[PDB]
RNA sequence: UGGUUCCUGCCGAA
RNA sequence: GGACCAAGGAGUCUAACGUCUAUGCGAGUGUUUGGGUGUAAAACCCAUACGCGUAGGUUGGGG
């Protein structure tokens, strides 16, 4: 819930610039809905089979 | 504590000896001389899942699994899984005796030479 | 958490203040070899802390 | 301009950024142009200070940082302003907007604080009441400042009894307040009479009437009413201070 | 009984068509210049729509012949009739804007 | 840009980042706050003293 | 009937834990009503229109009461004038949420409701009119 | 060096526990005399 | 017409 | 109804109404005919339509 996040270099260190959170991370976390959606989305790339 | 078992024997199907095709698992029929399973034979909740040593068993695959029994030594006992190779079983035994955890099955796939 | 690195035993402290930055998360304290002194050190660093 | 940058520097993941920004604010608050600014800049500054507190790791840096926020209210007193006139000064009006933005930001951000995160803000509120009452004692309770500090700060947000204010904040007020006056006053019976006399120097008997009004309104919460009536109104120190 | 298993596939193939045709028609759009035409049927008579082709008389009012206009990619319907003023005028403005934006190679 | 905010719109047609039914994520913070802790009767032993 | 929510919304179970701590540790029947209302199904939680809320605020002595809806507060454009009041509920449609905010009122969650009225001081609970 | 000061939540629970313990101890001290009087009355009634 | 594939607990008629 | 034994072996799928429950949104709701996109039968975005729905008193009485 901090305001901002320090960007990091490719060498890997705290770059002086920082960016505010996009407020998407304040979303509700609903693993029931993620589960129910995930089952149906995982059922999408399926090829049929038959006798 | 004092482990009550409530049933020493096993529960077998009716006429299980009479035919070789019939298994010995419990299947409900659909005289009274056959012991039938029911919830009265369910063991005491403290005494449930206890070895004759007095521990609860715990399957261990490798050393990281053995380290999870670090605090609960007097309550649990480690049992090495059936498919562990003999290089790893001696490492598990040395680590367990270092931890002071009772191994249920030592000397599995192993011998002591010289 | 009491946890040992190769020989020496360290008290590892985790604060909500460092929920981000998990590399800098754990604080380390070298425990004394005196058993009594190290339990005293535990009670010091866990002052006003839960049971 | 610089103010929002100060907010970003105080709301930094870097510790040293936040430390150096606070040291710069120590120079920045003693300036004309920030006193010229409206209350929105005070509000932004207080939320920046809130997240500046929010990263304080160990409780002794927490105590140091709370003492520094006490020193922030300690900045806005000039010894000239007590000497010149009984009326308010622009420094004092800036202090009013300063403390007012403080309690606004704090009552807003109150309900999102973690239970682990709570106690450093509790001690913060303790130090802030100490600092603001110390500002009152530095001005030696000029009636303009006393009345406006009641109205525009205390009767405005925290002691309003409004449902917009969470109950735990005035409960925390009625916890700390008695101890804060005794902090201002500083074997035991001589200590008691010195405390008594120096407390009769103070205008607190007006301030407890706000809590009397709070108990008097029946649309107010019965919990806060009842706890004020039980704790504060049954105090022995009020009887020793003739209240 | 039939199931459209190829619904994902045919679209891909169709865009392949929309790729491949476009390859041959490289500067030109894939579609012709169609009229903006108000619909019949009182449920839809407030709706305007894409029409098939304009007319002869409208293309003459645009200032060209329909035989040439088919080479410019303007769809032309002879059997339609222009009966509304504003439809006619808006489609004439459409034709003029289409004439403004084309460059034709000799 | 992708999900919007209360400040940036959504870039998705008629989409809103959805709301919470509870504001504070910690219930034990609310329970142990001050004012519930004021309003509440004293607790038991947290395990029952067996009598008879 | 239900002694537990048959839903698996985590936040709902959080509010169930909070109000079961209240309904054990309070003596007001309010939190018991709130707990029993939290178990209800979607059919047993019919939506409450804001028109019905304003018609409820037309009751005597209710203008300084707060209103609580275990359910969803839905909007209705058939009303124009809506008073400045405090509404706590489970869910707020954005139209009804803008009606409450635009009338100067307040959109409250039930956690904040428990914080404001742990014993249910000075409240109203409204139920949607069930037909089918 | 600087003294670690008790978190205020502990102080509020401390005040509550002290008030509660005083109420319970006072009630139990009343209970002892009351139970004594009950025992004397029951001695009398059974006689 | 005949057959119709695991366990335990709870409720359980005509 | 049975010589024994092994394996195989019997409420599956689909369509139309119906209750219940869960989930999202809410007087609205429904992306996936189709188009755009893509790391390519996935995911992502969506124009116009369409579907279904929408368009007083007294006595009590949870609280």
């Amino acid at each position: 819930s901090r305001p901002q996040v320090t960007v990091h270099s490719l060498t890997g260190e705290a770059t002086a610039n920082a960016l505010p959170l996009p407020a998407v991370f304040s979303a509700p976390i609903r693993p029931d809905i993620v589960h129910t959606v995930f089952t149906s989305v995982n059922k999408n790339k399926r090829q049929a089979y038959a006798v | 504590p004092k482990i009550v078992k409530k049933h020493t024997k096993k529960f077998k199907r009716h006429h299980s000896d009479r035919y070789h095709r019939v298994a010995e698992n419990w299947r409900k029929q659909k005289r009274g001389n056959i012991s039938q399973p029911k919830i009265g034979y369910g063991s005491n909740k403290k005494t449930k899942f206890l070895s004759p040593s007095g521990h609860k068993t715990f399957l261990v695959a490798n050393v990281k699994d053995l380290e999870t029994l670090t605090m609960h030594t007097k309550t649990y006992a480690a049992e090495i899984a059936h498919n562990i190779s003999a290089k790893n079983r001696v490492v598990i035994l040395a680590r367990a005796k270092a931890l002071g955890i009772k191994v249920t099955n030592p000397k599995g796939r192993l011998a002591l030479e010289a | 958490t009491v946890k040992c690195d190769n020989g020496k035993l360290y008290l590892y402290m985790k604060t909500p203040e460092r929920a981000h930055t998990p590399a800098k998360l754990w604080e380390r304290i070298k425990l004394s070899k005196n058993y009594t002194k190290a339990l005293q050190q535990i009670d010091e660093h866990l002052l006003h802390w839960s049971k | 301009m610089e103010t929002s940058n100060f907010v970003k520097q105080l709301s930094s993941n870097n510790r040293k950024t936040r430390v150096n920004a606070l040291e710069a604010l120590k120079k920045y608050l003693t300036a004309k142009q920030f006193k010229e600014n409206k209350q929105i800049e005070f509000n932004k500054l207080w939320k920046g200070l809130y997240y500046a507190m929010w990263f304080s790791d160990r409780p002794r840096p927490q105590q140091r940082l709370a003492n520094e926020l006490g020193e922030l209210h300690g900045l806005y007193f000039d010894p000239k302003d007590n000497s010149t006139a009984d009326e308010l000064t622009t420094n004092d009006k800036a202090f009013i907007k300063f403390s007012r933005g403080f309690w606004k930001v704090m009552c807003f951000e109150w309900f999102n604080i973690d239970r682990y995160r709570l106690d450093k803000y509790l001690l913060l509120i303790r130090r802030v009441l100490f600092s603001q009452l110390k500002y009152l004692q530095s001005r030696n309770w000029d009636k303009k400042l006393v009345d406006e500090y009641i109205k525009k700060v205390l009767r405005w947000l925290p002691l309003s009894g409004s449902p917009k204010v969470y109950t735990g904040i005035p409960i925390h007020i009625v916890d700390i307040l008695l101890d804060e006056w005794e902090r201002l006053l500083k074997n035991k019976e001589e200590e008691m009479r010195k405390i008594a006399e120096s407390a009769k120097k103070t205008p607190l008997a007006d301030v407890i009437a706000i809590f009397q009004d709070i108990v008097a309104d029946y649309n107010n919460s019965k919990v806060l009413r009842e706890k004020i009536k039980e704790d504060l109104f049954s105090d022995t120190r009020l009887v020793s201070w003739d209240i | 009984v039939k199931v459209h298993f190829d619904q994902a596939g045919k679209k891909v193939s169709r865009r392949n068509a929309r790729a491949t045709r476009a390859a041959k028609i490289a500067p030109r759009p894939l579609d012709l210049l169609r009229p903006v035409v108000r619909a019949p049927t009182v449920k839809y008579n407030r709706k305007v729509r894409a029409g098939r082709g304009f007319t002869l008389a409208e293309v003459k009012a645009a200032g060209l012949t329909a035989a040439y206009a088919r080479t410019i990619g303007i769809a032309v319907d002879h059997r339609r009739q222009n009966r509304n003023q504003e439809i006619f005028d808006a489609n004439v403005q459409r034709l003029k804007e289409y004439q403004s934006k084309i460059i034709v190679f000799p | 840009q992708v999900w919007g905010s209360e400040t940036v719109a959504s870039s998705k047609v008629g989409y809103t980042l959805p709301s919470h039914i509870i504001s504070t994520s910690d219930v034990t913070r609310i329970i142990n706050s001050s004012e519930i802790q004021s309003a509440i009767r004293p607790a038991g032993q947290a395990t029952q003293k067996r009598t008879h | 009937h239900r002694t537990a929510p048959k839903s698996d919304n985590v936040y709902l179970k959080l509010l169930v834990k909070l109000y079961t701590f209240l309904a054990r540790r309070t003596d007001a029947p309010f939190n018991k009503v709130v707990l029993k209302a939290l178990f209800l199904s979607k059919i047993n939680r019919p939506p409450v229109s804001v028109s019905r809320i304003a018609r409820a605020l037309k009751q005597e002595g209710a203008a300084n009461k707060t209103v609580v809806v275990v359910g969803t507060v839905t909007d209705d454009a058939r009303i124009f004038e809506f008073p400045k009041t405090t509404v706590a509920a489970l869910r707020f449609t954005a139209g009804a949420r803008a009606k409450i905010v635009k009338a100067g009122g307040e959109c409250i969650t039930l956690d904040q409701l428990a914080v404001r009225a742990p014993k249910g001081q000075n409240t109203l609970i409204l139920r949607g009119p069930r037909n089918s | 060096a600087e003294k670690i000061l008790t978190p205020e939540s502990q102080l509020k629970k401390s005040k509550a526990q002290q008030k509660t313990a005083e109420q319970v101890a006072a009630e139990r001290a009343a209970r002892k005399a009351a139970n004594k009087e009950k025992r004397a009355i029951i001695l009398e009634r059974n006689a």
